[PDB]
């Protein structure tokens, strides 16, 4: 199975600031297989990127993904309160999907 | 549909004496030759056939999307199947009335989570009324011109 | 939008056997995957399988496969998922999600990433 590596495991930011998330796949997927979740405590996951670059439906432009065959990237550029929470990347190119251990954004 | 493998060899005519079993074999073959499929993959798609249909009662000509586990498959890749007549195919809808099939979409997918892609675009495809009334009467190369074309 | 209203919480007792569901609401049901995702109260999420319902099998993750069931109803738009020989480490929330549309509403081809989400179903196991 791929597996998908976060960095950082927590990164504490001031609002304002601009927030740049790694996930580092264990093989090359292709790009068209890439997602990004946002995650606040006793919710569901929200859908942020789903083709490592493009932008689920409602979702500011604010948040950006890029990358390709191993290592991928979720940026923030300006941190709200509301966008302090924890960040999950997945693969879905493959059988079976897998996700990252996720990266908590801190005040 | 991106990135689906499509050749000129991947589109016949069954002739008139066909059954389903012969058809699901028949378009499995250039995808087998190539790699694209292991060797059972005709038994694989018979088997799952008979107990999840892909008949699809569509006006004016019914298709079939005859498939199997995306484990049997390599390389992703699409083969399609004109019948001189209709062949009969249990309908995906669950309904007891037959689908009277002349045009069949084997897909052989290898990502499960693309199969609602090549879906959607077959729906549109066969939505396409004068696309599909087309395609039986052109020929090998013209099938291949114009699904070409769809894919891109 | 489209929603997923999952069933009540379940206390199990270990090596029986739980019937989670998924009922889908405003829009298309039996042309979109339905996927089944877990989460450990402390931890990440963890894909279990999914399910296309206009055709037929379901797609499992190699250490579900052999407990884990899932069906879909297209004649109630209810996907279940059914876990069964419960161990205390399947102590989780079990969340149903079904993959987006690109485009607004009910517009444009699958996406495959999950953009809809269940409220989510607490499953716990212990004697």
């Amino acid at each position: 199975e791929i597996v998908l590596t976060q960095s950082p495991g927590t990164l504490s930011l001031s609002p304002g600031e601009r927030a740049t998330l790694s996930c580092r796949a264990s093989q090359s997927v292709s790009s068209s297989y890439l997602a990004w979740y946002q995650q606040k405590p006793g919710q569901a996951p929200r859908l942020l990127i789903y083709g490592a670059s493009s932008r689920a439906t409602g979702i500011p432009d604010r948040f950006s993904g890029s990358g390709s065959g191993t290592d991928f990237t979720l940026t923030i550029s300006r941190l709200e309160p509301e966008d302090f929470a924890v960040y999950y990347c997945q693969q879905y190119g493959s059988s079976p999907s897998t996700f990252g251990q996720g990266t908590k954004v801190e005040i | 549909m991106q990135g689906i493998h499509f050749r000129r060899h991947y589109v016949r005519h069954l002739p008139k004496e066909v059954s389903q079993n012969d058809i699901i074999k028949a378009l499995a073959s250039p995808l087998i030759n190539d790699g694209m499929v292991v060797s059972d993959f005709a038994d694989h798609v018979i088997t799952r056939e008979q107990n999840f249909p892909t008949g699809l009662p569509v006006e004016p000509v019914g298709v079939a999307i005859p498939h199997t586990d995306s484990k049997y498959v390599r390389q992703n890749a699409i083969s399609v199947g004109i019948l001189a007549e209709p062949v009969n195919f249990e309908d995906a809808g669950g309904e007891p009335d037959p689908v009277p099939v002349r045009v069949v979409f084997m897909l052989a997918l290898g990502n499960w989570f693309d199969i609602t892609n090549v879906l959607w675009w077959i729906m549109d495809v066969i939505q396409d009324e004068d696309f599909m009334q087309q395609l039986l009467v052109m020929n090998d190369d013209e099938i291949y011109q114009s699904i070409y074309t769809r894919i891109s | 939008q489209v929603q997923l209203v999952q069933s009540g919480a379940e206390v199990k007792k270990p090596g029986s056997s739980v019937k989670v569901s998924c009922k889908a609401s405003g829009g298309t049901f039996s042309s979109y995957a339905i996927s089944w995702v877990r989460q450990a109260p402390g931890q990440g999420l963890e894909w279990m399988g999914g399910i296309i319902p206009i055709f037929g099998t379901a797609n499992y993750a190699q250490k579900f496969q052999g407990r884990v069931t899932i069906t879909a109803d297209k004649s109630t738009s209810t996907a279940y998922m059914e876990l069964s020989s419960l161990r205390s480490e399947d102590t989780a929330v079990y969340y149903c999600a079904r993959e987006g549309t690109t485009g607004w509403g009910w517009l444009g081809k699958p996406i495959g990433a999950f953009q809809h989400w269940g409220q989510g179903t607490l499953v716990t196991v212990s004697s």
